[PDB]
RNA sequence: UGCUGUGAGGCAUGCUGGAGGUAUCAGAAGUGCGAAUGCUGACAUAAGUAACGAUAAAGCGGGUGAAAAGCCCGCUCGCCGGAAGACCAAGGGUUCCUGUCCAACGUUAAUCGGGGCAGGGUGAGUCGACCCCUAAGGCGAGGCCGAAAGGCGUAGUCGAUGGGAAACAGGUUAAUAUUCCUGUACUUGGUGUUACUGCGAAGGGGGGACGGAGAAGGCUAUGUUGGCCGGGCGACGGUUGUCCCGGUUUAAGCGUGUAGGCUGGUUUUCCAGGCAAAUCCGGAAAAUCAAGGCUGAGGCGUGAUGACGAGGCACUACGGUGCUGAAGCAACAAAUGCCCUGCUUCCAGGAAAAGCCUCUAAGCAUCAGGUAACAUCAAAUCGUACCCCAAACCGACACA
RNA sequence: UGGAGGACCGAACCGACUAAUGUUGAAAAAUUAGCGGAUGACUUGUGGCUGGGGGUGAAAGGCCAAUCAAACCGGGAGAU
RNA sequence: UAAGGUGAUAUGAACCGUUAUAACCGGCGAUUUCCGAAUGGGGAAACCCAGUGUGUUUCGACACACUAUCAUUAACUGAAUCCAUAGGUUAAUGAGGCGAACCGGGGGAACUGAAACAUCUAAGUACCCCGAGGAAAAGAAAUCAACCGAGAUUCCCCCAGUAGCGGCGAGCGAACGGGGAGCAGCCCAGAGCCUGAAUCAGUGUGUGUGUUAGUGGAAGCGUCUGGAAAGGCGCGCGAUACAGGGUGACAGCCCCGUACACAAAAAUGCACAUGCUGUGAGCUCGAUGAGUAGGGCGGGACACGUGGUAUCCUGUCUGA
């Protein structure tokens, strides 16, 4: 797998009463990654750019909501969010 | 820059691209994490990674 | 807007946390100080027995933490019933934060030793004892004292650790339940118990628990230093002389004499590129230090990870043959060498470049030279204190931050209040465009609050800085006192008067929080100054402090003038906190200017020269806060790049101290067992398996053998002369293994032998003393190796690799190389004693 | 408002307005409106009139609130229960959950909402799509036909509504769960090692692979009762008993092969029908034994010393968490569901292709490749909230 | 014994014979109380095909997007 | 070119820049996701699924490129079948789709008018399809004229609503000739003498003239009313500039421009002039477009409706 690859994937990390749930139960955390990342990049991403280790990674698509601002009608952008699942003898 | 970029070899344009992506990916998830102030640094690192890019081309092809 | 994300999760997450944890310690405070109007019965014989009561309880199973609120009672009413002071609830607070793996902030003054009585009196109950550090041996035995009556009364004993100390009385100081002394003296009695023939020449017990009581200091800057490691007289180092002997038979073109050579390497102009780098990247010259007059010659090569400790002397040499030359870098006149500085043109006779440069400078030449010498004994601060079972500190208000507490080991940051309104008066910091007129705005400043009645503290970084700023106050006409952080009782004598109306003090360095400042006066120093103090005299030496104490306070109370910004923010709280202790009145104020060396750290020019656009303004103006933004931006920065060069060679004495633990493990598992003739002999039959792995491979055929080497390999570090060609060749009816238990038969009749002609017991004082001897001089030649390739680790991982966990895989290959041979050597050194035979 | 002309009109001026208008004499018209069931916009009338959308029904106390018939909590009352309950497909797309607001929307008020604003929420090797394969049918290289555009169609290639590999139980979120966690599994490929070896198709054969109706045998889901376990002796006569209330649950998978259904089996020799070849199928002739094979619900064992379990004890920022947790069986009844794509029976005589098994051709034969064991790796991408006889889909509406 | 039938009775389902209401309706074809078929020439889901001088029609000039004795949209067209 | 900027609703924050790598404008380049002729196969557009060849790295995979169809050409192969052909494979070049009107061709209405309606008219109009260029078409007499002559085609005005055609109804409607815009002639059907001699196309260079940024560009003060002067009043000045717009009411002299005078590193339009390449001029002797002209049958176009109907086109049979 190609760096500059892995350098573009991993976006934002997202920070939810979920995501803080998740992390004391299942020790996953919770990130926006890019829309055409595939699983075997992200935890490649994650393996290189964090130095930690990912057992699996679960991808799901959000779909962006519908507003008026103004009476004017937008769409927000779609985006993907992924729990990545750090190992068990890794401990923070 | 895009004169002292000029005059380094192909390795060093791409030991700077990859030094300038790997400050892109910090800095992104510097502001990413709402701890970033200057923010301007993103929109340079972004047109950095360009210069280097368009030099890249120009010792790529010609 | 949106995003409720991670700088606000931060703030509101710990805050709540902190917010819950202080809310059930405030119901443990509510219920143990409830009502307390009149006590009696101090401590003669009930109060004395719940120390007895407490260990008959934990003798039962019980709790120690469920004696808090009662055992907490049982030290506190003691300190009013013998010292007079009652404890408050923050005292209380932070006895309960030291009981546990966390950090107490709290200000001096609210009885920081007031409260260290606290979990030294939890943690000593055990019966292994309590280890407090002061910087000093003063402090130390000031407090020990001082708590003497308070433990002595409860039926504890204090033992105090002083430099000098006979190894009895310091076996008496540890085995004491509370012991008192610094760092250092702690840990190098750590290292002369590691340096024990027996465990009954040791004088510390097993670790319990650390008192930090300064964690700005050790915990961040003084983790690493070691100053003992080893003490030679040098005696002599000529064997250097026939390893640089084989520099001058090749020729600086090529092969293994080269000044890097890079491939090209340079032109044929002034080729000593002081600029080292030691790399030598042909990887073709590299032979020529191998075979052809013996050492490394085995077919081992120059990148094996078992000959690093000769790779840093003979790379050493090279970098003294052709880099550092003759009657300009250094000379050597009357066998001494001088450093000649190119720079400056100085001559340093009094300074040598460490880590085997110099020795190499007088291998080159015909000088005298000191030992390649050996470590010995050697470890970090911050892990020594993670080798204690409980580990917790105290520190003022510069506390550091609670992410990197509790990522240095497992220290978690809870904010203790006063229990006092702070009304310290912080204003805005001050910066102007030089140093003149800061100085001159401060000089105003100084001469207006010695006006009316205010004591002022100007703090500095250095003696030359408080030589300046006090040659331009008495231009202006003060009187003043330099804080020395050399002398300990002057800055207490200072100190402690500094708190006077229109009394000026001058800091240089200060190492953290101070003794306590009483502000208009010190009433207490000034009644210790009556030859004769009777009933009379302390009452008036008190209401005219208590009228100067109450002018100070309308004053405004202590004046802080901060001359720079630090490199770190802890030592600019430190210097900020003196003012307004213990919920008193008091103001601060830092200086800046853009000649500081704080403008050192930006290295813009251009932004640099932006400042200049904005004009003088020296006073009424609103002139920029963005250049205070910018201030503070670039402080954050360089406290987290001193953080980063902090983490780097955190890990590496993270690494270095791990095989530490493991050496020492095993030193203490092959050292503490009783009956060792077992181990040996376990240790014998792998002993015995493994050298003849080594020289006759494991199920192989008859020809495969190597019987003159594995013959005189036993004959020359076994002493044992087989015949084992003829007991190969005689007997047919001999089979496979079977030769390795006839070599083993024959090393146990001759180790039978041996004891029974020596006895039993002199052979098992033999066994422990020979394991001692040979087990330190190859540990020491694993340090010498260690050091070595954590200072030679410029050449291993280059091409997509990482060293540490490639210095990590050659170390513990030296590792095990290193325990073989002791095993080897030991069994060796056991089966050659010659004994008196009948 | 005043004056004046026969009239279309004209002139002057008070007030508003705050930047353009135009004499005279000529010139050109998008040059004059009350009508056209004229067009657009605005506003009356009927008139504060009908109506407020199933006659399933409400009453009280407390809470918050500026204000409570409608919101929240509680106690009653009434309605549906082959539905007005639950889960989906189609369709819709944030209506889901939390905080907040009550201008507009809601046929009334609203503190409420499927409304405004902000935030969060949809986690899959096994579910579905994708993917392999075809039906009706669509396009259709060439080809044939047609003034041109185009029309039909072969090889092919698409096309589900059909065929093809595999996961269940318990727990958890405010919002997802066969997706997360715990436990126990299973499937298909890749690579490597080992052992054995005739492998190989765009071909041949089998199989997939199929109708209606009826019957009654074995069962199960499920229900009832008893036993057992826990709790109760009861506002008003009686209620220590043949009394009252509650619980009495456990899967996938692995092993065993049962009621049942189908069929004789094995070996040798021969024939060229299966476009060529075949050891496979089809056919023929012997010998031998008569019991061999396929299929198959359910039960049983295991999964499970587990989970679950009424309840109790500690906390509990009252919303919950930690630990514990008794019995956890038997009989009877019983499906439209399973054996069953079976059996009988009729005439109207009841899809295709691939996956799967086998046979060889070309070809390669110590290779390759296949078989069996073990180890390792992979199973990507998309959907997953919510409503689904409805206030969210189709009907202009929160629509009998 | 057997279980045949465009068999019988009757729910789902399909339909629409009578009456009342509704007729600016709850509904641009329905509701209520009854009514016919309900193993067949049945009904229904998904997909496909047939195009207007045409389709399709167990045939009423019925249906072909609330339009049909020649649909709908645009044009000739400002037909006359 | 520049002292100001980071497009707008639209502020804010963080920054950059001030004598020339801030920004802006122009020329030439770079990158240019996916769908779309869509072109690797498919598809419910913006999606799914590949094959082949390279080249990596721990061996988990990755990155890049090509792979549609048709036409022509070449090469290699190659049936029934002997040669051969058909076919197949590969390579090279071209094409494909979009676009408002104009243009040429292949088809082609009906309402309507005739006071009904069928010949006719509407009308070769609308519309459909094909094809191309900046224009297209046409075009150098097998033409007109009238015994005198003109000398390719196209377009404008008269001829002229004339001659005619016509259920001689409604309607349709020339030509000859004249005045004008513009003007240009050649090549093959074939040999020799002479050559590359005219002309044309590509190509490069130079010059000229533009285009795509730009630069300079005149001349006014006092007073009154007024919120504000550009207005009233008073006295001046420029003009090859009193075209226009803005500035707190109506400005020649406040600003941007305006007349005028200049300017291109790079790309490029058009002219020449020059060089190269492809191309051949002139002279002599020839030769002079056959299923064609014309005819019979049936239609159509000529203003011309078969009429006494010339002429042009041909579906069919013929035929100098
Ligand atoms: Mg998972
Ligand atoms: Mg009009
Ligand atoms: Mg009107
Ligand atoms: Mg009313
Ligand atoms: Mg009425
Ligand atoms: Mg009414
Ligand atoms: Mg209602
Ligand atoms: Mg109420
Ligand atoms: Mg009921
Ligand atoms: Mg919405
Ligand atoms: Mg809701
Ligand atoms: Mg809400
Ligand atoms: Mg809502
Ligand atoms: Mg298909
Ligand atoms: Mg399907
Ligand atoms: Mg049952
Ligand atoms: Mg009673
Ligand atoms: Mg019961
Ligand atoms: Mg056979
Ligand atoms: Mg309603
Ligand atoms: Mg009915
Ligand atoms: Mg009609
Ligand atoms: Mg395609
Ligand atoms: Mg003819």
């Amino acid at each position: 797998i190609r760096e500059e690859r892995l350098l573009k994937v991993l976006r934002a990390p997202h920070v939810s009463e979920k995501a803080s749930t998740a992390m004391e139960k299942s020790n996953t955390i919770v990130l926006k990654v890019a829309k055409d990342a595939t699983k075997a990049e992200i935890k490649a991403a994650v393996q290189k750019l964090f130095e930690v280790e990912v057992e699996v990674v679960n991808t799901l698509v959000v779909k962006g909501k519908v507003k008026r601002h103004g009476q004017r009608i937008g769409r927000r952008s779609d985006w993907k969010k992924a729990y990545v699942t750090l190992k068990e003898g890794q401990n923070l | 820059k895009a004169k002292e970029l000029r005059e380094k070899s192909v390795e060093e344009l791409n030991t700077e691209l990859l030094n300038l992506l790997r400050e892109q990916f910090n800095l992104r998830m510097q502001a990413a994490s709402g701890q970033l102030q200057q923010s301007h640094l993103l929109k340079q690192v972004r047109r950095d990674v360009a210069r280097v890019k368009t030099l890249l081309n120009e010792k790529a092809g010609a | 807007q949106g995003h409720m994300m991670l700088i606000k999760l931060l703030t509101k997450v710990f805050g709540c946390r902190n917010d819950r944890t202080l809310r059930r310690m405030r119901k443990v405070v509510n219920i143990i100080n409830a009502m307390e109007p009149e006590m009696e019965k101090l401590s003669d014989e009930e109060l004395k027995g719940k120390t007895a009561e407490f260990r008959a309880r934990l003798e039962k199973g019980e709790v120690l933490e469920n004696l808090i609120p009662e055992a907490f009672a049982v030290v506190r009413e003691a300190s009013k019933r013998v010292f007079g002071m009652r404890h408050f609830d923050v005292q209380l607070l932070g006895g309960m934060v030291l009981n546990e793996r966390c950090i107490a902030e709290m200000r001096t003054g609210e009885g920081k030793t007031l409260t260290a009585t606290l979990p030294a009196y939890l943690n000593a109950l055990t019966g292994k004892g309590v280890h407090v550090v002061t910087v000093n041996d003063y402090l130390a035995q000031r407090d020990a004292e001082n708590n003497r009556p308070l433990f002595e009364f409860l039926g504890l004993t204090v033992g105090i650790n002083l430099p000098g100390m006979p190894a009895p009385a310091k076996r008496e100081a540890y085995a004491a339940d509370i012991t008192y002394g610094t760092n250092n003296e702690y840990g190098f009695d750590y290292l002369r118990d590691n340096m024990a023939f027996s465990p009954e020449e040791r004088v510390q017990r097993k670790l319990h628990y650390a008192l930090v009581d300064e964690v700005d200091s050790i915990l961040i800057d003084e983790a690493r230093t070691p100053l003992i490691i080893s003490g030679p007289a040098e005696d002599s180092s000529e064997m250097y002389k026939r390893v640089n002997k084989i520099i001058p038979h090749l020729i600086r073109q090529e092969k293994e004499d080269s000044e890097t050579f890079q491939g090209e390497g340079h032109f044929s102009v002034d080729e000593k590129s002081r600029q080292v780098n030691l790399t030598e990247r042909g990887l073709v010259l590299i032979e020529e230090l191998l075979v052809k007059e013996g050492i490394m010659d085995e077919g081992e090569s120059l990148y094996s990870p078992a000959n690093i400790m000769l790779m840093h002397h003979v790379t050493a040499a090279l970098r003294a043959h052709a880099l550092f030359t003759r009657d300009v870098d250094y000379i050597v006149k009357d066998g001494e060498v001088i450093i000649v500085d190119e720079h400056t043109g100085r001559t340093m006779q009094g300074r040598r470049w460490s880590d085997g440069l110099h020795q190499a400078v007088e291998a080159k030449e015909g000088v005298q030279i000191q030992n390649e010498n050996q470590t010995l004994a050697s470890i970090t601060f911050q892990n020594y204190f993670r080798l204690y079972e409980k580990l917790a500190g105290m520190t003022g208000t510069a506390d550091t931050e609670a992410f990197e507490f509790s990522s240095i080991y497992k220290l978690d940051t809870v904010v203790v209040p006063t229990n006092r309104p702070m009304i310290r008066k912080d204003l805005p910091d001050l910066v102007y465009m030089t140093e003149a007129e800061k100085i001159q705005a401060i000089i105003e400043d100084i001469k207006e609050r010695t006006a009316k009645g205010q004591p002022v503290l100007v703090g500095t970084i250095s003696i030359e800085k408080s030589e300046l700023v006090s040659n331009e106050l008495t231009k202006a006409g003060i009187k003043h006192n330099v804080l020395n952080a050399k002398f300990h009782a002057n800055e207490a004598a200072i100190v402690a008067q500094a708190g006077y109306p229109a009394a000026v003090t001058i800091a240089t360095n200060m190492a953290g929080r101070g003794t306590d400042i009483v502000l208009g006066g010190s009433w207490q120093a000034e009644v210790a100054a009556l030859e004769n103090p009777t009933a009379e005299q302390i009452e008036k030496i008190k209401a005219d402090w208590q009228v100067r104490h109450d002018a100070v306070l309308e004053a405004g109370g202590l004046h802080i003038i901060g001359t720079e910004r630090h490199e770190s923010r802890r030592i600019d709280n430190q210097l900020r906190g003196r003012s307004g202790r213990q919920g008193d009145a008091g103001s601060s104020r830092f200086y800046l200017s853009m000649e500081d060396a704080l403008m050192r750290i930006f290295a813009s020019d251009r932004v640099s020269g932006m400042m200049r656009k904005l004009g003088m303004k020296p006073g009424e103006a609103i002139e920029h806060p963005w250049v205070t933004k910018a201030i503070a931006n670039a402080q954050r920065k360089v406290e987290s790049r001193n953080f980063d060069i902090r983490k780097q060679l955190l890990e590496y004495d993270d690494v270095a101290n791990d095989q530490r633990r493991a050496i020492y493990s095993q030193r203490n598992e092959l050292l503490d067992v009783s009956d060792v003739s077992e181990t040996i002999n376990s240790i014998r039959e792998d002993v015995f398996k493994a050298t003849i792995d080594a020289y006759i491979p494991p199920q192989s055929l008859e020809e495969m053998w190597d019987i003159p080497g594995l013959q005189e390999r036993l004959k020359n570090d076994f002493d044992l002369d087989l015949p084992i060609a003829e007991w190969l060749d005689k007997e047919p009816e001999l089979h496979e293994e079977t030769l390795r238990e006839r070599i083993l038969a024959q090393s146990i009749e001759v180790y039978q032998r041996k004891e029974e002609v020596v006895g039993a017991e002199m052979m098992r004082h033999f066994e422990k003393g020979v394991m001692l001897q040979t087990l330190d001089s190859l540990w020491k030649e694993h340090l010498a190796a260690m050091d070595y390739l954590r200072q030679g680790i410029h050449l291993r991982g280059y091409a997509q690799k990482d060293p540490k966990q490639e210095y990590k895989r050659e170390s513990f290959s030296m590792f095990a190389a290193m325990l073989e041979s002791l095993k080897y050597e030991v069994i060796s050194t056991l089966s050659k004693v010659q004994v008196r035979m009948p």
